[PDB]
């Protein structure tokens, strides 16, 4: 990518953020007309500024910006909860078409701390025919978007069943996730009762079932 | 102000060649352009070529100017300002680094100092250039512990996403739902949420349906009592 | 561009030839041109030639009590209201055909020629009594 | 904020409706054929020279079923037939008994 | 947007069109509503069929004045043997009409059910024959010849018909006042493209199959449909109010 | 103030809003709106609006030739006579209806249109010879 990031910025509630970028004469931002978009990684995208600080029809005008002989930036003012994704932008001139950037993933602290509602969903009748070893759970509104991989298997920490997954943003401007496991059913049945580890910052009352009943 | 739709849901072989669609509604078919774009693997997308289904004058980017052209049709004007038009692209070669997300936007405007830019995204389409084959998902039920949030269970699946999964779509008010897992074998799977007040099980249905297409849907299991 | 070229295209390009639609409709249809002359074309011909002029007229009485007695564009100085559109200054210029834009107004489009004469006109006529002589 | 409005003379709008009408036709018969039914003894001249401009980008409904150019032709010749007969011979007397037989078939 | 029309000539005819105008094409199908069998249908010829009506009568001008100076033209005896009135169709080239409009209504009509095509079913002598003013005299030529094949599913001979003339007229049913049409001395030819067709309802058919369209032209305006379905006129406004960053001067 | 609403009203009051006088008589009478069409209704109607454009054009027609195309209120450079009238400069204006004003000067209105033309457009327009382009 010939186009710069202002990378990981952070802000908080009420106030504003600025991601600037700069690039190379050939493709620089001294004379060449910019432009700045939304992108939920995985959902939608989404427009913000046209051509220099002229805003979108419909985009709240606190989205400010300038442009000067190499720097070129996005002033986000008066943030709200839900301003928490990944921005772009890229160059173009009249004729051409758009040169994207890189990534500034955007996150917004200053929120509150929230508890997420975590229940554990065992495997059940139909995963024993299949004899596939298996067990899930389930995490929603646990900001801050950090992760704790961790089980009890013999009440200790298993070595080959953890499966670390994605974590995603939810739709509600929160963040889910959930973890698998991938396992022999000896290994199962060798090992009866199990324990759910979610190292979550807080008091220790985390919830834990029982696979053979 | 118009809403435009990509086909979605294509994948072949790396070595193979296929084309995306995308329907457009709202929005006169004849002035605004299009274009498209595409994410990597890598963190940043990339743009493409915009299209100018007047005329016909198009600069695509250098580096798939060789082997990615792109046509579209004329349009069925529905009044004298809303129409409906659809828009072609074709691909020749790809490989693993082509693999990812594929969107179609609307032109921004139609004048001078800018209209090259995207305006109006769609839902978007995915491809996977993965060389391994497609295989069917396999169903489960995924009950509750605490019965003495629900959801059902999806094990093993190739590629892609398996999209809407709840029976007669019964409930689309208050059903959290949740995204997809690598497996350390590198089959998928999932999981969703559904956010609906404890009732008793005699009263209530727990039926779910999952769509798909790397083979085809049929059966809706429900969950185990216990 | 010979006549309303500019129809279907943008108001800003329909903006830069204006002239030409304004020259050809007051004096277009070649209206200049047994004993009797009581005949049905006569009588249709007279009538469409009256209206010809007192729809003309009709127009041309309205850019008079507005500064506007000899000029195709006049600025005037009446502030523009929120509730009339909401959209920016490239973005209607830039994507609506003068089409689109008669019906968007046509609901408070009486409103507007009313405010219209008493800034540009009403008062401003009025403002050289201090501003004439002294 | 702080824009202003601003009046534009001759700009490119319409309206559906209909009004009056008028014949267009070049020198056809004049001398050695007259006094025409349809285009009367005299009626506005055509220029040789066709009016026509294409339109681009303009996608106006029409309807033909519910178009009033049609009414306002079947009303026009209408009017002009009855105006081509007031002025001939009118024949009243020869409503009499008709005394009759067949022709002359052998 | 045209300021004049083309050029338009009023042909008073009945359930046939002649000297229409088209432009390429399939032979085209309007309907002011295609599912109501019981509105007529304008349909138009990719190509027009050439045509000849004529009288073989050879009639003589018999003036006899009636009052101070008008005078009663009538005919006189026929000279040179009576003949009957009739009109030539090209036999030939009305099999590859009636096979091109057929197949236009098939993806139209279906495209499944019989076609029935009859002579004009009631109506009256001059609403079901096609009834026009040529030469001078009032034709009516008997259209009952031409509709009578079929076609579903996958120098020369020139069919004729009939044809008888009229002298009393009072068109489009006007009742006011009639007029009697003087009879044109000598040979009378008239030599007509024709253009277009008039077709109207096949019964109340209860769903099945089995339906087409045979001849009616009950109205005269909708014989001028057939040169004015592209036009529309509209009413131009010239004013139009537009915002922009822009005042004149402040005192004036 | 709807139509003539300060027609009692002092001459400069009804200087106040002359526009509303204006604008309702050229537009004004809803002109716009068996077989035939020749009634006595018909040809009332067409003369009655062949007059309503012909006065209006007989009045528009002095104001061109005097500088006012498009202005509602001109001051003209043509001196005031004193023989016109004898009355100070807040004598007639907070006293007399234009209506007793109109028989005041109908007796020396011709004579005031004939100086009208000579001095603000007869002579105006032919000062700029010397100083169009020099
Ligand atoms: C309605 O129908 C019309 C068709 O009507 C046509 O009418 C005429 C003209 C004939 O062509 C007929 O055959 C047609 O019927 C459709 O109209 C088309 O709309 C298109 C989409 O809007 C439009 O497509 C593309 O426009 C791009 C942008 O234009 C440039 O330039 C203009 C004018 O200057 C400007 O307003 C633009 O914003 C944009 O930016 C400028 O670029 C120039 C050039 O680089 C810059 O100039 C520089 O200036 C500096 C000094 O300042 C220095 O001198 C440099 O050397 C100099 O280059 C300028 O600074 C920029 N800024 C400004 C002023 O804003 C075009 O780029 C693109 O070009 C392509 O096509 C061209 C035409 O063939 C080619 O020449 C070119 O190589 C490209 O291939 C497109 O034109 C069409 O132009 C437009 N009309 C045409 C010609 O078809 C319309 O779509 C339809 N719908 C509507 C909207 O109603
Ligand atoms: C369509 O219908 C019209 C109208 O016909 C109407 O009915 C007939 C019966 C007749 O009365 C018409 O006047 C009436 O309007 C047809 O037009 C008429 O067709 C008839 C057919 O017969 C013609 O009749 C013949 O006329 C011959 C000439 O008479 C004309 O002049 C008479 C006076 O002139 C006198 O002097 C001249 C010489 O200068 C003599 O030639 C003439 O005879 C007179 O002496 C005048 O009164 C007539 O109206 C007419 O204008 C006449 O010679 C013929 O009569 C002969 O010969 C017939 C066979 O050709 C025969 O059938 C008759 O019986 C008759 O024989 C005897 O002839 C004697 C001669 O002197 C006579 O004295 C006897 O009395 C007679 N025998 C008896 C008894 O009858 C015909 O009468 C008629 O001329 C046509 N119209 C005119 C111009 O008047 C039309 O043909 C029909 N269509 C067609 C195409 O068929
Ligand atoms: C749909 O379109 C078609 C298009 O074809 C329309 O069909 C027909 O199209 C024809 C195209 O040629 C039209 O033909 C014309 O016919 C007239 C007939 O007028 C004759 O009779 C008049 C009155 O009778 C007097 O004279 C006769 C002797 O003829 C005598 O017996 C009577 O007692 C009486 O005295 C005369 O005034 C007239 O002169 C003529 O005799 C004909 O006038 C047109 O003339 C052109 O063609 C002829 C023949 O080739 C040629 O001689 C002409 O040359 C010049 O010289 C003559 C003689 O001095 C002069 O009259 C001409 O003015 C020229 O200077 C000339 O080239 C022509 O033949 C036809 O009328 C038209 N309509 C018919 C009947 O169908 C069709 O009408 C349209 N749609 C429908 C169905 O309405
Ligand atoms: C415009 O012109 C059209 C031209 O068609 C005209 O239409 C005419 O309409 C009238 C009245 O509606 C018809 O009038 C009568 O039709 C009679 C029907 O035929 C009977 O007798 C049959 C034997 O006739 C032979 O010819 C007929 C054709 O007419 C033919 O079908 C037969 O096969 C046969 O060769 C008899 O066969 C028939 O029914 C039996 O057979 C049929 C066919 O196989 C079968 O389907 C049945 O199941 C049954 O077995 C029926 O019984 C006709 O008889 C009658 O007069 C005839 O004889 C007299 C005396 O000799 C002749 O002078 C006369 O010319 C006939 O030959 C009479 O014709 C008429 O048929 C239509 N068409 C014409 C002219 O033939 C329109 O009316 C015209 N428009 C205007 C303005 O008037
Ligand atoms: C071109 O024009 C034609 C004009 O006909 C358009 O054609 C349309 O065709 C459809 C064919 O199905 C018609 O549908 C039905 O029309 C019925 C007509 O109503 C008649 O009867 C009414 C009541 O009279 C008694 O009999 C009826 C029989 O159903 C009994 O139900 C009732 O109890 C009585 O005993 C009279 O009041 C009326 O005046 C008529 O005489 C409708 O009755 C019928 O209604 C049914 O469907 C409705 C719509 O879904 C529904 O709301 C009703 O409850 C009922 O189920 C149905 O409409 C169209 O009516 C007919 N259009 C018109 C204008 O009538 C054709 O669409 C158009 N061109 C196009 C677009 O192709
Ligand atoms: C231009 O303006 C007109 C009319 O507005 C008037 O004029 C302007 C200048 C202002 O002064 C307004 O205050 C005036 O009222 C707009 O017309 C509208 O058209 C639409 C579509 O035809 C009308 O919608 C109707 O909806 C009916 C159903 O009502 C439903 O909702 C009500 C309210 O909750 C509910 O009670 C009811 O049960 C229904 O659920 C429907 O039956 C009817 O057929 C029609 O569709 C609307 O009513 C009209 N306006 C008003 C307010 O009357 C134009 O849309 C506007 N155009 C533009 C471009 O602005
Ligand atoms: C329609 O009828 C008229 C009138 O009968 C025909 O006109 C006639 O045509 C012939 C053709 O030769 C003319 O020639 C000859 O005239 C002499 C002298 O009159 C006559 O003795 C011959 O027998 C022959 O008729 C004739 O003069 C002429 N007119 C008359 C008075 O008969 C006409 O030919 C017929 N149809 C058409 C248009 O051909
Ligand atoms: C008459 O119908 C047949 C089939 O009913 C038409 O053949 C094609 O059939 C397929 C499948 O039913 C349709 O998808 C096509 O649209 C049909 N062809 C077209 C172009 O319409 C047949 O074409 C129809 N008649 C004709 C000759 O048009
Ligand atoms: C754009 O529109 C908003 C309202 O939607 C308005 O507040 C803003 O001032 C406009 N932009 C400009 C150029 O003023
Ligand atoms: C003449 O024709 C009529 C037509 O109805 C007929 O009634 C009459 O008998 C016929 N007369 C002769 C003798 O031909
Ligand atoms: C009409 O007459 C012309 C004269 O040349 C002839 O060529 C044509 O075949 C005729 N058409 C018919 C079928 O009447």
């Amino acid at each position: 990518s010939v186009l710069t990031q202002s990378a990981s910025v952070s802000g908080s509630l009420g106030q504003s953020v600025t991601i600037s970028c700069t690039g190379p004469n050939s493709v620089c931002c001294s004379h060449k007309s910019i432009s700045w978009y939304q992108w939920p990684p995985g959902r939608a995208p989404t427009l913000i500024i046209y051509e220099d600080n002229e805003r979108a029809p419909g985009i709240s005008p606190r989205f400010s910006g300038y442009k000067s002989y190499w720097s070129a930036y996005l002033t986000i003012s008066d943030l709200r909860p839900e301003d928490e994704t990944t921005y772009y932008c890229c160059s173009y001139t009249h004729n051409s078409g758009c040169v994207f950037g890189t990534g500034t993933k955007v996150s917004v602290l200053g929120q509150s701390k929230a508890n997420p509602s975590v229940t554990l969903f065992p495997p059940s009748s139909e995963e024993l025919q299949a004899n596939k070893a298996t067990l899930v759970c389930l995490i929603s509104d646990f900001y801050p978007g950090a992760v704790t991989v961790a089980w009890k298997a013999d009440s200790s920490p298993v070595k080959a069943g953890v499966e670390t997954t994605t974590p995603s943003k939810q739709s509600n401007n929160k963040y889910a996730a959930s973890s698998y496991l991938s396992l022999t059913p000896e290994q199962w049945k060798s090992h009866r009762s199990y324990s759910c580890q979610v190292t979550h910052e807080g008091s220790t009352v985390e919830k834990t079932v029982a696979p053979t009943e | 102000e118009g809403q435009l739709v990509q086909s979605g849901a294509e994948l072949k072989k790396p070595g193979a060649s296929v084309k995306i669609s995308c329907k457009t509604s709202g929005y006169r078919f004849n002035f605004y352009h299009i274009n498209w774009i595409r994410q990597t693997a890598g963190r940043g997308p990339e743009w493409m070529g915009w299209i100018s289904p007047y005329s016909g004058d198009k600069n695509l980017a250098p580096a798939f100017q060789d082997r990615v052209i792109m046509t579209t049709d004329t349009e069925v004007p529905v009044t004298s300002f809303t129409s409906t038009g659809a828009a072609y692209m074709e691909i020749r070669n790809l490989k693993f680094d082509d693999t990812g997300t594929y969107f179609c936007a609307k032109g921004l405007l139609r004048d001078g100092s800018s209209t090259w830019l995207p305006y109006l995204w769609g839902q978007g389409t995915l491809l996977t250039v993965s060389s391994a084959s497609t295989k069917g998902p396999s169903v489960f039920p995924l009950a509750p512990s605490s019965k003495s949030a629900l959801g059902c269970l999806v094990k093993d699946y190739f590629p892609e996403p398996v999209t809407v999964s709840w029976n007669s779509g019964a409930l689309t008010s208050g059903v959290h739902t949740f995204p997809a897992v690598l497996q350390s074998s590198g089959l998928y799977s999932l999981s969703s949420v559904v956010t609906v007040p404890s009732s008793s099980l005699g009263t209530q249905t727990y039926i779910c349906n999952v769509n798909h297409k790397p083979s085809n849907t049929k059966v809706d299991k429900r969950v185990e009592p216990k | 561009l010979g006549f309303l070229g500019a129809a279907g295209s943008t108001m800003g390009a329909a903006s830069m030839t204006l002239t030409v639609q304004a020259r050809n409709l007051l004096s277009g249809i070649v209206q200049q041109q047994h004993l009797l002359k009581l005949t049905v074309w006569g009588i249709k011909q007279l009538q469409a030639r009256v209206l010809a002029v007192e729809r003309y007229l009709r127009d041309q009485q309205l850019l008079g009590i507005w500064g506007c007695s000899g000029k195709l564009i006049c600025c005037t100085n009446v502030p523009w209201n929120s509730s009339w559109s909401n959209r920016n200054l490239s973005e209607i210029w830039d994507n609506m055909t003068w089409l689109q834009w008669d019906k968007e107004i046509s609901n408070y489009t009486q409103i507007i020629y009313g405010l219209l004469e008493e800034s540009q006109n009403q008062q401003e006529k009025n403002e050289q009594d201090l501003l004439a002589l002294d | 904020e702080n824009l202003w409005v601003t009046v534009y003379y001759g700009v490119p709008v319409w309206k559906d409706a209909e009004t009056t009408l008028f014949c267009a036709s070049d020198a056809k018969a004049y001398e050695t054929e007259k006094h025409n039914v349809w285009a009367t003894h005299a009626c506005v001249p055509t220029d040789p020279n066709p009016q026509e401009i294409h339109l681009e980008n303009v996608t106006e409904e029409f309807n033909m079923w519910k178009n009033n150019m049609v009414e306002q032709m079947h009303t026009d010749i209408i009017s002009l037939w009855d105006q081509s007969l007031k002025p001939c011979v009118k024949l009243t007397p020869l409503c009499v008994t008709l005394q009759c037989t067949n022709v002359t078939n052998n | 947007t045209v300021q004049c029309t083309h050029g338009i000539k009023p042909v008073v005819s009945t359930q046939l069109l002649l000297n229409g105008s088209l432009a390429e094409e399939e032979v085209m199908i309007r309907s002011e509503n295609i599912t109501n069998n019981a509105k007529n249908i304008l349909v138009q010829f990719n190509t027009p069929v050439q045509i000849n009506c004529t009288r073989p009568n050879n009639n003589t001008r018999k003036s006899i004045r009636i009052g101070p100076g008008q005078a009663f033209y009538a005919t006189g005896d026929i000279i040179g043997d009576i003949r009957q009135a009739h009109c030539n169709v090209s036999k030939a080239t009305w099999n590859e009409t009636l096979g091109k409009v057929v197949k236009q209504l098939r993806k139209h009509f279906g495209n499944n059910t019989i076609i029935r095509f009859a002579n004009s079913s009631g109506g009256d002598l001059e609403v079901t024959t096609h009834s026009f003013n040529c030469g001078g005299e009032f034709f009516y030529c008997n259209t009952s010849g031409l509709f009578n094949s079929t076609w579903i599913s996958n120098s020369n001979d020139s069919i004729t018909l009939p044809c008888r003339i009229k002298q009393i007229i009072n068109m489009w049913q006007r009742i006011g006042q009639a007029m009697y049409a003087p009879p044109i001395q000598g040979v009378i030819r008239c030599v007509s493209n024709i253009t277009g067709l008039i077709l109207t309802r096949d019964g109340g058919s209860t769903n099945s199959t089995t339906e087409t369209f045979r001849p009616g032209g009950g109205d005269m305006r909708d014989n001028w449909r057939s040169e004015l379905y592209k036009y529309k006129v509209v009413k131009i406004e010239p004013l139009g109010v537009a915002p922009t960053r822009c005042k004149r001067r402040v005192v004036g």
